[PDB]
């Protein structure tokens, strides 16, 4: 599903995609 | 008749315009003498127009300096027809100075009207003028503020010191008397060159033709202003004179050269006949250019249907603009609108159909729209009909006018390619007109007498945050012709739904009522004003019905001792189609306390009968919201009736003087368990019978051996309500009529009365029973010897 | 940024793990 | 007190609590701690964790999307003040998208040095409004706290009042309570920032909020200016240098820091003015050996190049990275969607710049008032022209008064074109002055400047208008002003009359009724008489002149000032609430409210009165027959318009009183009273309308009672006539006399004597009386009621 | 007005003429 | 017209001069 995700919907979409690994950040 | 026709005119500021009356014999119209300020008595003691004889309408004298005696000016004025009465006056005299005497002895009759003579500080002979002999309507005169050999009608009637008011014989009512006083021709009036001769008449009683006086105009000579006869050609020329001059475009109606065609009648291109045309078919109004600046700028435009010119409206400002306008259908020239501030839309042009635009605004723009702020809608091009003959379209600086509207005139007016680039400024127009209008569909509707529940599709822009919220536009729709537009349009905000349809319901609604509803949204436009909105088509809903209101003004009168007629009014709240009326009536019991009251004592009396500051906060939240995201992420029962079709009623078969209770209700339903209003209550008593209280029945007396008489009589068992008591008058031979009261208890226990110790002799018996209606009848004398 | 990537444009599922460990 | 622990720089925590151990010995953080990505997190995951060591944060704090947490006191209960050196989008503290979080528990925090706090979308938090920010924050206006638990519910609070301090929020006291367990500590007003100890003994001038020993820098919990060896110091003594505004460092430290970046990837610091500065401003270069940057012998500006030459400025943190900049190698766009002013920090971070390689653009910014904060901007080359070959761009700017004080500010633009659109409060005068000052008059084509949008609500007529004639009247007021004429007469289209009622003198410029006036012919004073003005009422008036767009020309029109005019006085309204109530047989109390419309200040009240009289029919009606119930008490217009076408009752003056009582009033008699209010008495008195009212005093108890003795006369036919005088002084009058005469040992007879019976018959006569003793009592029934019965008249016939 | 206004108008005119339709 | 401009309201000399030729 490709959609203009932004806001909390964007965030929940991200956690759907990842969360088994953690979201990247600079060390 | 030697002279000129002398159209009505006025003279001002000097004697110069006076010379134009030298060759005048009959005034066709009205003359006004006024503003003779730079004038002297000498300049006018040597001027006269003896040729002048007739004036049609009236004369006006006001603020004339110098003139001393008016006998000099008009030595031969005879009749003022009074065809046009100035301020319902055939003559006005006001603010006269230098003037001493009237002097117009040559006026003998006036057809119609009256004379007002006011502010005459130095007028003479005020009581020596016979008004009734001259004026057929004398009571309308207003002669106030004035200095005040021959027959007396007793004061002698004189105009001047030398010549008096000529008194023709009463037989010459309108014939006119000659020098020796002989009735002239009937067409002659006042005076005549030869008695009884239309050819020698000085004046024409009803019409003039060819030096002769006639009552009527024979063809081809038509009636000319009720005073002379003219054929068609000359009347044509003056009509055509108005064609190529400034005017009184003449027409012949009823073979009369009246300046105006009468109502419902219209000009013919061929002939001057005011042909029928239902309601005056057209109403073109010439100008060719006139701007419209306010309400009064359209004063003469009332009733205009065609404009043979162009309009440049600039209203620097409600429905008052519609009533003035909208009568027009075709306009020969162009239409230009500019910066009319308070112009939300051009709805009020109802009749606009066609535009010639042959006269073109500079740039050959048949249309010119500029600086139009609030202009939101032109017309409902889905239904309205409009077309342009030729010309181009100018539409600039209209920030609140959707381009879709612009896309509609060329497809409606047939001007698809007439324009060119930049004829419509793509950027100056509709900058604040958000007309993306994503169709919005209601999902569910529930209705009631008061509470109607709505529900509509939840709609979303690509960013859900963009939605500010919903608001429901609603207002009662008596008709089906309703468009949005300073406007009422009751509307209520709705917060966007959390993320089922949003939905909403209303209160305070009036049962059996149509409502018109549409919905729009609020979204903060992007950085490029890409609002991308959503709109709902207007919908109409009609709420159901309920219990109606009470019928109004329930009024009943006892038109007879047995007839009770009721009147009322339809209910204030039908609340649906009222099926019929509910009526309930009942015989009412009267008071029983009167049945114990003993009225023989004292007590004989008988009771007879703004926004954007919110949009900042919305944008503020998302902006902060967005910023962190970039930061954080790393991409490595009773007798009743049914009154139907009636607001009155009659009930008959009722006993006289009988109290009643009347119940009236309204029901908007008949068969299936009527919804009825609550009752209207009025009390009714018929008139009493005229023979019900009369004592009917033989009177029996019993004289006792100790001089006691016992009274037995039959009361009228059906009285007027009831009988309060019996009045008795007994008189003996040589005595007077004593009076006796028999109470109800007195007639109950004594079955009449018990009179004891009566003087010897022969008495009389007269008993009258007093019902509620009043006294009945005295009994017949029962003479008895004791 | 990233907000431009999904809210303005359309995000494809390949683009997302670029922000995931 | 000293800070036992490490500097503990500012870091970030994500996806698990594993990183938490780094807080083992952090007495204070030297940076910002960012907390988020707490998904698989539970309330139970937290209760065993706490870092009481932490005290103060230099930069800011970040909380976002953390699950299970319910309160922070259970973690960091010794958190005291936020320096806010590094702001996070003009905010020093954000708590966003919290679930399970209920109260904060940060009762150990007193003030914040700098920044604001925003709380939103945290739908479970309580104890929010229960805290006074003014103590907590040196400024409260910039706080943003919405869309949470408290504002969508009414969750209970437990103020620990059973005592906690309460302060006025708007007009009422509220216990400033942190939790049920804690409440907002309030030191005395003397300890503005240093605070006090628990009992109020106020701390040292080097303290901030908390201190163990009052008046002791060595016992200051929070170092207000700097930290040095457990002794807060206003300044760093030599050789120790000021470091990050909070601590003092020797030369060895600063040099070591510089070395570390030297041999690494950066912020290699220098020394300047007793501070271990990262990078010193323009004009300096750090030497070979020592780490100080001396004023160079040349123009070496602190050049701030731009990543891709494109940058937006939207909040404080967007700009604080530009501090000390003078040269920008890029273009700039400004977009702050606030609602609150930010010029204070704006001038601090900005203005020090002079030249921009690229362009400058203003867009969507709302609370900005003027561009004065650009202190030193003089030349912009604008190499990278804004799209469309532009160097300046202004768009959707809602509060811009001016751009720069062109009296003193000097500006130069090289290339490009300007852009001004939808700027409702910035008028063309400024644009013209700038473009002539800029030197780019002949560079802007058509549509580069929108005429209608820009400064429509602004008003820069810059020309005053004078009233050639003035006059007031009853309700109409005539004014005439001088005919104002631009050299191009055509620009003028009329004059707009703005008037409005003016209750006071505090009247604003620019309700507010408007009237249009036609342009005069070209004496010619346009002027106006206005109508329908309520009497005795102040009004404010001024006019505006309408001109055309005036783009090639500069005809900016003119205006007139606010004039406070009141209308005159007149006859007042009717006096209100006139009542008529009697308190005595000669005293009646009279009350009246003043008129609704005095129409000029009321001088006094006018009142009149007089007494009525009884009906004559009352003297000739039988008072014993049934029905005895007595009450208890233009041609000139037409002619001229056609002719000319253009080319004593007792009273007294009631002054400043609304209550009257009158004496000497006949007992039980009606009186007719009229009343007026007067707003003009001495100079040909002007009063209100007559206020008719009527009152009758209550009846007296004696007048109804019969006076004088009662006499009997007996005739030979055993007929008795009784003699008695009527009470000629009754309460109004007497209608009848009730005569009650009996016999000794027998029954009683009652007789009727009406007024006519008494006067005509000299009383009453009794016929048919057998001999015997009689008891005759007479009662004269008045308008009031029953009189006193007379004594029995004993006699024999 | 009325009685007076006529001379009020006359004095300011008389030679220039009084305008008429 | 002129009557209400002059006595119902006040008319100055400019009205007087406008009400003539």
């Amino acid at each position: 599903v490709n959609q203009h995700l932004c806001g909390s919907h964007l965030v929940e979409a991200l956690y759907r995609v990842c969360g088994e690994r953690g979201f990247f950040y600079t060390p | 008749y030697p002279g000129e026709v002398c159209p009505g005119m006025d003279i001002r500021n000097n004697l110069t315009r006076l010379h134009e009356l030298e060759n005048c014999s009959v005034i066709e119209g009205h003359l006004q003498i006024l503003l003779m300020f730079k004038t002297r008595p000498e300049d006018f003691r040597d001027l006269s127009f003896p040729k002048l004889i007739m004036i049609t309408d009236y004369l006006l004298l006001f603020r004339v300096y110098g003139l001393e005696s008016l006998k000099d000016l008009f030595p031969n004025l005879t009749v003022i027809r009074g065809s046009r009465l100035f301020f319902n006056y055939a003559l006005v005299i006001f603010e006269m100075v230098h003037l001493k005497e009237l002097g117009l002895y040559n006026l003998m009759n006036i057809t119609r009207g009256s004379v007002r003579i006011e502010k005459n500080n130095e007028l003479c002979y005020l009581a020596t003028i016979d008004w009734s002999r001259i004026l057929d309507s004398v009571e309308d005169n207003y002669i106030v503020l004035n200095k005040d050999n021959c027959p007396a009608t007793f004061v002698e009637r004189c105009w001047t010191h030398s010549h008096c008011q000529k008194v023709c014989p009463t037989i010459c009512k309108s014939h006119g008397c000659t020098a020796e006083g002989l009735c002239c021709h009937k067409e002659c009036l006042g005076n005549c060159s030869e008695p009884d001769d239309p050819t020698k008449c000085v004046a024409c009683r009803n019409f003039y033709l060819d030096g002769q006086c006639v009552e009527t105009c024979p063809p081809p000579y038509y009636h000319f202003q009720d005073w002379r006869c003219v054929n068609f050609s000359f009347c044509q020329d003056l009509h055509f004179k108005c064609r190529n001059s400034r005017c009184h475009q003449y027409v012949i109606h009823n073979n009369k050269c009246i300046p105006e065609c009468p109502s419902g009648y219209t000009m013919n291109s061929s002939n001057l006949m005011c042909t029928p045309c239902l309601g005056p078919c057209p109403k073109v109004c010439q100008i060719g250019e006139k701007t419209i600046d306010s309400v009064t700028s359209a004063q003469e435009l009332r009733g205009c249907t065609v404009i043979n010119g162009s309009l440049i409206i600039n209203i620097r400002g409600a429905a008052e603009l519609e009533a003035n306008l909208g009568l027009i259908e075709e306009i020969s020239g162009f239409l230009k609108i500019r910066r009319s501030y308070a112009l939300v839309s051009l709805s009020f042009f109802r009749k606009l159909h066609l535009i010639r635009g042959e006269t073109l605004e500079i740039g050959n723009y048949s249309f010119y729209a500029l600086d139009n702020q609030n202009l939101r809608q032109l017309w409902d091009w889905s239904k309205h009909n409009l077309t342009i003959t030729q010309g181009k379209l100018f539409f600039h600086y209209n920030p609140k006018l959707c381009l879709s509207e612009i896309h509609k005139m060329e497809e409606v007016s047939g001007t698809k390619g007439r324009q060119e680039r930049n004829d419509i400024a793509l950027k100056t127009n509709g900058d604040q007109a958000s007309c993306e209008n994503e169709l919005l569909k209601f999902s569910f509707i529930r209705t009631s007498f008061d509470k109607i529940l709505l529900r509509w599709e939840p709609y979303w822009p690509p960013d859900f945050r963009d939605l500010l919220g919903f608001m429901l536009f609603y207002k009662e729709a008596p008709y089906q012709n309703v468009t949005e537009f300073s406007n009422s349009w009751t509307v209520v905000d709705i917060d966007p739904p959390q993320r089922s349809h949003p939905g909403w319901l209303m209160r305070g609604l009036k049962p059996w009522t149509q409502y018109a509803i549409f919905v729009k949204t609020l979204v903060t436009f992007s950085d490029e004003r890409r609002t991308y909105g959503a709109k709902s088509d207007i919908i109409y809903v009609q709420t159901d019905a309920t219990n109606p209101s009470v019928p109004l003004d329930p009024i009943s009168v006892s038109n007879s001792s047995s007839q009770i007629i009721l009147k009322w009014k339809p209910p204030s709240d039908p609340n649906g189609n009222i099926t019929h009326y509910l009526v309930y009536w009942e015989r009412q019991a009267e008071d029983s306390e009167l049945f114990e009251l003993d009225y023989c004592l004292k007590g004989l009396k008988l009771p007879s009968r703004q926004i954007l500051k919110e949009l900042e906060e919305s944008s503020f939240r998302k902006t902060f919201e967005d910023y962190l995201h970039n930061v954080v992420f790393v991409p490595r029962h009773r007798p009743f009736e049914k009154v139907v079709n009636k607001e009155s009623l009659v009930i008959s078969g009722l006993r006289h003087f009988t109290g009643y209770r009347i119940e009236l209700q309204a029901c908007n339903q008949d068969s299936p368990d009527e919804r009825c209003s609550v009752a209207a209550y009025v009390s009714a008593r018929t008139m009493p019978e005229a023979k019900a209280d009369d004592i009917v029945g033989p009177v029996t007396h019993e004289i006792f051996e100790n001089n006691v008489v016992h009274l037995m009589w039959q009361e009228p068992k059906e009285p007027n309500g009831l009988i309060v008591l019996y009045e008795v008058s007994y008189r003996r031979y040589g005595d007077e009529e004593l009076h006796l009261c028999v109470s109800r208890k007195h007639f109950a226990l004594e079955r009449g009365c018990r009179l004891r110790g009566l003087s010897p002799g022969n008495y009389s018996v007269r008993v009258r029973a007093t019902s509620l209606a009043g006294n009945g009848s005295w009994t017949e004398p029962t003479y008895f010897y004791v | 940024g990233i907000v431009e990537q999904c809210c303005t444009s359309i995000c494809s599922l390949y683009q997302l793990e670029n922000y995931c460990n």
